Parts: structure tokens; C-alpha cells; sequence
């Protein structure tokens, strides 16, 4: 119903997972052979309005 | 019986307690 | 005397259309809603010998077609289709009905369901075997990998179905669920065969689209036009009183 | 006794003021937690009946008893209170609030709707006085 | 009347704020799945039918409201924290550890900090007992937890580890149907039946991580912006009910 | 004769009287209808006592004819 | 008949 | 012998 805040969640949700993944690479310098990991975020289906 | 009636006697004093007697 | 019953008429369906409006409200949070539309018909009536008196009658025309705002849900069953598209599920009654929530719940059985009512795949009610993980791919084919067994023993079960239908062919059920109207009926057959174009999004819910700036604008038109029917109501109730307390 | 009118309007009246009172008690026991004997409050609710004197015709609104109702006693973890049970939890009233003040209003304008019939049929009334003479 | 609409729009809105306090208030849970609220609105009145068919389709069809029909919790893998204490372990996996309650039913709870009783015996936080029952002798200088769920003690004076017993999971087939007991347990419904016993790595056990505690699976964000949301709609019904109450104040008062 | 309406649901399915799902019957009165039916008859009421008096009158009247 | 009038003494003897 | 109308005779009060 609102609506942009619908939208605003899935941007704070990407950048909270792109942290994770960030934090994971960071917290993994140490270990023998690890690869660093990228998440990609791509975005949802896009409403189309009529247009007479 | 009902509420609105006519009776011979009256209604019992009304006490409301705060504790248990 | 009569032009009370005019203005009853319209204060009584400016009740109803108010109710339509709050029930629409209270649903802002409900998954994957279509909201009810509201109009106000005019009945003229018909007879001799000046045609003045016109009655108004509450419509709801339809529902809205609008999709609502997706929320994102890491769960791989909760999915929202594309615009103007429907998920099938078989009705209370045993029929067919359609719908947005894409909410697909499991049971222990390991039936999918959707509010209680199985979804519908090619051959009927899908079944995905017992306590399986499920995840549903982009076109309504369905994947299921029995829990600790080679993720490479993971195949597909069977795919949704997945149909498209605008408002004009779509009236809502006394149960929730949408349904084919007559006279779409008539021209697309009693079942709608699945669409392949349609994109389906897993991952992400659908929620409700009422529009609060409609709803307030409405609440307050209501409001307002209640009022001026109230004092059409008592203008015309004064003068009565004098005309016959005096003429007699 | 009373004109028919009368008395269905006037029992209107008194069953509107019961609900008025019973939404007003429960609004003011909302944070009780003990009664006069060491039990938790519980939200009453008034039962409307029509009082059909005539078979299926008419009739007024009577109010049989008044009822407590039957739903989950709110539970809050206070192990210090007396009337901690064993798992300590203490039972607050069930009582909610936007269904009571619900109740105020819709009491309200029903009472007020029972008046102005009254107000109304009341004039009738006196007129028709004025037919003998 | 409308009244009733909002009202139990209002009671819906409540309820999900209930929902996300619990959710909130339980942030530092080990274990906790997170709370959803879905709601379904009730029976559509239909007042009359459409007629036969340009025009606007007539036909007045009312609505009745809003119910919440089942909250639902998101059985997602929660994050691992490490607490040196060696009787805590986190489970990778959907498997519940099952417990007997005092009154002699089992429940089943995933919050793995343990502890040992006056006389061995592994319990809850709770003190309750976690069953297949582990007996531990009080040379114990050390106790691991394996991967499998054997549970080895270190004896003085020894070279090797003495085998107790192994923490069998009990794995359910829909996980989301058990039922809140309360205090960190869930006990088997009808959506959730035929608990399944199994060593850890058997049958889609999960396995066991010792020394760590898995954390509440509660987003933060999420439940800030349902709040908001909740806020609005709850002023939104309030604003309904205002406006039916004003209108049929007009009409008493004609 | 009972009024061709929809039985009003509610949904309080924790009151003693409730139906298999919980939906209260209530009664389809329509307040406003009620309200002018109320006023119409009052009026028509009054109408009717104001055609019985000054039929009266006449009535008097016609007995003093000659007189 | 069944339905007693308004300006009737209350039904209810 | 009646008392205090209103707010004082309408507040719980022990008997003494």
C-alpha cells in the first residue's frame, strides 16, 4: 500500500546482505585457500501503467 | 424479576468491599 | 414528500459505499489483495409526467488490477507472478479459482497449498514427496531435494500453473478467490490453459495495493455528501409538517 | 403500563446504558490485577435479546445476564507477585482496548437514535389528544 | 457496520505490533525463529448480482474485514557465536534436539546451551532433560561433542577418550507446523507429525558445531519498517472509524 | 414479513453465539430507512388526525343546517 | 391482530 | 439519612 517503503526494505536488505558477504571475505584472510566471495544484486519485476 | 418492576420490599444495601471479609 | 426517499436512498448508499471503503482499508496488510472498486450508479425513474426523481445505487465495478509492492522474503516459496498474471488453486468447492498470494505453504503430507486450498499443476493438485526442500524456477517448474542426499540428486517435480487474465474476465468470489466471468467464459473456455509468457519471481511476496490517498479522498467525499443529503432530509421534513398541520 | 413505543424505546435506552456501563467497567479495569478475593478481572459482556412479548411480531431489547467472557487471560512474567502460579506468570484482564471504545460509540449512537425517536413520535403523541377536542 | 470493519482492522494491526515486539524482545535468543503474522480477510457479501451485459459491470458486493488466520516462523539457518563453554553446541541444519518435560511429554527445542545436573546428566537451561540421556563421571577433565553427535570424555590418566552416547535430532517433515510451548520448545502438532529420530548426518540431520551457540533469526530492519507500516494503517482505521461515527452522529442529530 | 436483506456477518468467533466459522449473525436493519419510515409515518399520521377534525366540524356544521 | 399498534398499552400485561 | 452526593459517596472506600 505505501509502497516506497516496500522498495526502500529490498534496498536496505541488498546492502545488509552485501555487508555479510563483505564481512565473510574480511573475517576469511587467514584461512588457506579461501575465495573471496561477490554477491550480486539485480533488481525485481517492473509494473507497467495503461496509457490511453 | 425484571429491571422496571414494582415490588413490596426493599433492595438490599448496595456494599462493594476492597477486600475479601 | 417523496424527495426524502431520494436523499435516504443516496445517504444509505453513501453508508454502503463507506463500508466498501473501510473493508478495503482493513486489508492494507493482507497478502496479494485486490482492491474493490466503488461507483455510484444513477437510476432514473421512469413515468409521467416531468421525469425529476433520480435515485442513486452503490456499484462495485470489478476489483483493481494494480500490482501492490514486493517484499523481499529469503524463503524460496513465497513468489509473486507478473502483472496481470494469476496462480490457479482449486476452490472450497471443489472448482477452480485464482489468485495473487503466492504464499505456497507444505504440509507434513507434503502437499502445496495456498490459504488451505491445493495448488493446481498441469495434472491436478501438485504433491511434492515428504519433507523435501522445494524451490520453485522462474517459468513455474518446481524442484525438490530431499534433505542431506547428493545435491546433485535434485529434479524437477512439476510446474505451476501459471494463467493470465485482466480485469474485464476476472469477478471476485464470495470466498476470496477469483474466477472467470460469463462471458469471458463464453470466449476463453471453462478452464484457462497455462500461459507460458508469464515471469514468475521467487523469493519476494506480493502485498495489498490500496491506495491511501483514494481511501482518504473517499472517506472525506463521504463524509461530506452524507451531510447534504441530511439537510435535503430535513428541509423536505419541515415543510411537510407545515403543509398539513395547516392546510387540512 | 407504557405505551408500546414507549417501552420499546425506553428498554432501548436502559440495554444502551447497560452496554455503556459494562464497556466503561472494562475500561477502567484494564490494569487490575486482583480482585476483592484474589482472582483476575474479566471482561464482561451484555447479551442482547429481543423481548417479543407477541409471537414474532415486535418487541423490545432486554439484556438476560451479564457474562464474562471466555479468552486467553493475558499472562505476564511477575514470579515476585503473590498470585504467581507456579510458572509465575500473573493474569491480567483480557480486555481490549479499541473494541471497548468501539462499543462506547456504537452505544452512543444508538441511544442517541432511540432518543430522537422518541423526540418524534412524541409530538404525534400530544396531537393526537386533540382529536376528542 | 463500518464500525466493525475498522475495528477489526485495528484488532489486526495490534496483533502484528504484538507480533513484532515478541520478535524484538527476543533479538538475544539462542535459537529463536523469527515471528510472521499473515492475515485473510473474512466472507465477501454479496448484496446483488451483476446483470447481463459500453457500461461499468453493476453489482454492490461488500466486504467484512480482516483475520489473522496462522503466524508462521521462518526456519532459516541462524548465525554461530562462539562461547568457550564446551556443553554448548549450534546445529547446522533443521534438527531439534528432544527433551522430556517434567510432566513426562517430549518437546523438541534447538537452543543448544547445556549444562549438567548434580548427578551427570545433560540438561536444558531450564533443567530439563535431553533425551537420549548422556551419564558423565566426575573425572571428566574434558568433554567434546562430536560432529556426529558422540559424546567422548577425557579421564585422568588415560590415552583415550571414553564414548557416552550420541545426541540423536529428531527432523520433522514441516517444520513450520510445530507448536510454541513457551520457554525455547516446540512440541509435534498434526502439521508437524511423525517426529523422525536420526544420528546427526543421517537422513538430513544437520550436524553439530561445539563450543558455539546459534543466534535469533530476527532482521532488524524488517521488523522497523513493518512498524512504520503498522503505525500508518493503524492511524488510517482510526481515521475510518472517525468518519463513520461523524456521519451517524449527522443523522441522530437531524 | 421479514425484510429481503443479507444477514449482517461479524466475525467474533469468541462470543457463545458464533457459526461454524466464527461469523455472528446480525441483523440487517438499515438505521437511515428505519429513521425515515419513522418521520414519513408521523407525518402521514398527523395528516390523517387533521382530516378526521375538520371532518368533525363539518359534521357539526351539517347538524346546525337549518337551525 | 399479531402486530400490536404503537399507541397500544404495552402488550406485556 | 442520605450522605455526600457524587464524587465522594462513588469512590471505594473502607467502612469505618
Amino acid at each position: 500500500m505505501i509502497s516506497s517503503l516496500w522498495i526502500a526494505k529490498t534496498g536496505l536488505d541488498a546492502q545488509q546482505t552485501n555487508m555479510d558477504v563483505i564481512a565473510n571475505n574480511l573475517a576469511n584472510v587467514s584461512t588457506n585457500g579461501f575465495k573471496r566471495q561477490r554477491a550480486v544484486f539485480e533488481d525485481l519485476l517492473y509494473q507497467t501503467i495503461r496509457q490511453p | 424479576g425484571v429491571p422496571g418492576a414494582l415490588s413490596n420490599q426493599p433492595a438490599p444495601p448496595n456494599e462493594a468491599p476492597i477486600a475479601t471479609p | 414528500d417523496h424527495a426524502i426517499y431520494t436523499a435516504m436512498g443516496a445517504a444509505s448508499q453513501t453508508l454502503n459505499q463507506q463500508a466498501v471503503t473501510a473493508s478495503n482499508l482493513a486489508n492494507a496488510s493482507t497478502p496479494g489483495f485486490r482492491a474493490q472498486l466503488n461507483a455510484l450508479r444513477a437510476v432514473p425513474v421512469d413515468g409521467l409526467s416531468l421525469a425529476t426523481r433520480t435515485l442513486v445505487t452503490a456499484s462495485t465495478p470489478g476489483a483493481d488490477m494494480t500490482p501492490g509492492q514486493l517484499d523481499y522474503t529469503s524463503r524460496p516459496l513465497d513468489v509473486a507472478l507478473q502483472q496481470d498474471g494469476w496462480l490457479v488453486v482449486q476452490a472450497a468447492d471443489g472448482a477452480e479459482g485464482y489468485t495473487r498470494n503466492g504464499n505456497i505453504q507444505v504440509g507434513p503430507t507434503g502437499q502445496l497449498t495456498i490459504q488451505g486450498h491445493p495448488v493446481i499443476g498441469e495434472g491436478g493438485p501438485i504433491t511434492v514427496p515428504e519433507g523435501s526442500e522445494i524451490t520453485i524456477a522462474a517459468d513455474g517448474t518446481i524442484s525438490a531435494l530431499n534433505p542431506g542426499d547428493p545435491p546433485n540428486t535434485v529434479a524437477p517435480v512439476g510446474r505451476l500453473k501459471l494463467v493470465k487474465a485482466e480485469g474485464n474476465e476476472v469477478q471476485r468470489s464470495d470466498d476470496g478467490l477469483f474466477r472467470l466471468t460469463a462471458e469471458a467464459q463464453a470466449e476463453r473456455g471453462a478452464v484457462l490453459a497455462a500461459d507460458p509468457s508469464i515471469r514468475i519471481m521467487s523469493g519476494v511476496l506480493e502485498g495489498s495495493n490500496v491506495k491511501p490517498v483514494e481511501a482518504m479522498t473517499d472517506m472525506i467525499a463521504n463524509a461530506r455528501r452524507f451531510e447534504m443529503q441530511m439537510k435535503v432530509i430535513t428541509s423536505v421534513d419541515e415543510n411537510e409538517g407545515r403543509a398539513n398541520q395547516l392546510l387540512s | 403500563a407504557l405505551l408500546n413505543i414507549f417501552d420499546i424505546a425506553g428498554s432501548a435506552l436502559a440495554a444502551q446504558s447497560k452496554r455503556l456501563n459494562v464497556a466503561a467497567s472494562n475500561l477502567a479495569n484494564a490494569d487490575s490485577v486482583t480482585g476483592p478475593d484474589g482472582q483476575p478481572y474479566r471482561a464482561k459482556q451484555v447479551v442482547f435479546q429481543v423481548d417479543a412479548a407477541p409471537g414474532q411480531a415486535t418487541g423490545g431489547v432486554k439484556v438476560a445476564s451479564v457474562i464474562e467472557s471466555q479468552a486467553p487471560e493475558k499472562l505476564v512474567y511477575e514470579p515476585g507477585n503473590p498470585l504467581a502460579d507456579a510458572n509465575g506468570y500473573v493474569k491480567m484482564p483480557n480486555v481490549d482496548v479499541v473494541g471497548e471504545m468501539v462499543n462506547t460509540m456504537s452505544a452512543s449512537r444508538s441511544y442517541q437514535a432511540n432518543i430522537e425517536v422518541l423526540n418524534t413520535v412524541k409530538s404525534m403523541m400530544l396531537k393526537t389528544l386533540t382529536l376528542g377536542q | 457496520s463500518s464500525l466493525w470493519i475498522a475495528k477489526t482492522g485495528l484488532d489486526a494491526q495490534q496483533t502484528n505490533m504484538d507480533v513484532i515486539a515478541n520478535n524484538l524482545a527476543n533479538v538475544s535468543t539462542n535459537g529463536f525463529k523469527r515471528q510472521r503474522a499473515v492475515f485473510e480477510d473474512l466472507l465477501y457479501q454479496t448484496i446483488r448480482q451483476p446483470g447481463a451485459q459500453t457500461t461499468l459491470p453493476s453489482g454492490l458486493q461488500i466486504g467484512t474485514g480482516v483475520r489473522p488466520v496462522a503466524t508462521e516462523r521462518l526456519h532459516s539457518q541462524g548465525n554461530l557465536s562462539q562461547t568457550n563453554n564446551s556443553k554448548d553446541v549450534a546445529i547446522k541444519g533443521q534438527g531439534f534436539f528432544q527433551v522430556m518435560l517434567p510432566d513426562g511429554t517430549s518437546a523438541y527445542t534447538r537452543d543448544g546451551s547445556f549444562q549438567v545436573d548434580q548427578n551427570g546428566q545433560l540438561v536444558t537451561a531450564g533443567g530439563f532433560q535431553v533425551q537420549p540421556a548422556i551419564t558423565i563421571p566426575a573425572n571428566a577433565l574434558s568433554i567434546t561433542i562430536g560432529r556426529d553427535g558422540v559424546v567422548s570424555v577425557t579421564q585422568q590418566g588415560q590415552a583415550a577418550p571414553v564414548q557416552v552416547g550420541q545426541l540423536n535430532l529428531t527432523t520433522f517433515m514441516n517444520d513450520t507446523g510445530l507448536e510454541s510451548i513457551g520457554e525455547n520448545l516446540y512440541i509435534e502438532t498434526q502439521s508437524s507429525g511423525a517426529p523422525n529420530e536420526s544420528t546427526p548426518g543421517l537422513n538430513g540431520a544437520g550436524l553439530l558445531y561445539q563450543g558455539y551457540v546459534e543466534t535469533s533469526n530476527v532482521n532488524v530492519a524488517e521488523e522497523l519498517v513493518n512498524m512504520i507500516q503498522v503505525q500508518r494503517a493503524y492511524e488510517i482505521n482510526s481515521k475510518a472509524v472517525s468518519t463513520t461515527d461523524q456521519m451517524l452522529q449527522k443523522l441522530t442529530q437531524l
